[PDB]
């Protein structure tokens, strides 16, 4: 924060080195999900059941 | 998906017996069935819209009973006046529905 510096040593920030690609990993299960039978189904149960 | 199987074909007897018919499926349902009755003419009749219960406005020579996959029909008394179609439908989602194949009677 000044326009002169004097004589010596200075310490300022650090450095980090960055990355290059990205990945990504998931089982490779691929069936489709029943959450049709549930949502849209016709007749509910009881609620003490 | 959802298939039925009807059993047998058909069949045919006298008066006065006792006859059956069965109905099975590929997966357990929790007695959602229903049976229709159709005679060679235009109106499907409904008969029997449960397990065990049958609707108003019919004599009692009908009964049935199942669960899980196995479902049976029968009639205790055979009268002249029957001969007609008969199916066995199911329904658990709120639209994917489907009958049965056929059974067919004659008389002795
Ligand atoms: C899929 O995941 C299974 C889980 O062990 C693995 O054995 C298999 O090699 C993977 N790939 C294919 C094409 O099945
Ligand atoms: C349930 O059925 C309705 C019928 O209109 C459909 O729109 C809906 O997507 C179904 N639910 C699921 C989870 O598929």
């Amino acid at each position: 924060k000044s326009f002169t510096v004097e004589k010596g040593i200075y310490q300022t920030s650090n450095f980090r080195v960055q990355p290059t690609e990205s990945i990504v990993r998931f089982p490779n299960i691929t069936n489709l999900c029943p959450f049709d039978e549930v949502f849209n189904a016709t007749r509910f149960a009881s609620v003490y059941a | 998906d959802i298939q039925m199987t009807q059993s047998p074909s058909s069949l045919s007897a006298s008066v006065g017996d006792r006859v059956t018919i069965t109905c099975q499926a590929s997966q357990d349902i929790s007695n959602y069935l229903n049976w229709y009755q159709q005679k060679p003419g235009k109106a499907p009749k409904l008969l029997i819209y449960d397990a065990s219960n049958l609707e108003t406005g019919v004599p009692s020579r009908f009964s049935g009973s199942g669960s899980g996959t196995d479902f049976t029909l029968t009639i205790s008394s055979l009268q002249p006046e029957d001969i007609a179609t008969y199916y066995c439908q199911q329904y658990k989602i709120l639209l994917t529905w489907t009958f049965g194949q056929g059974t067919k009677v004659e008389i002795k």
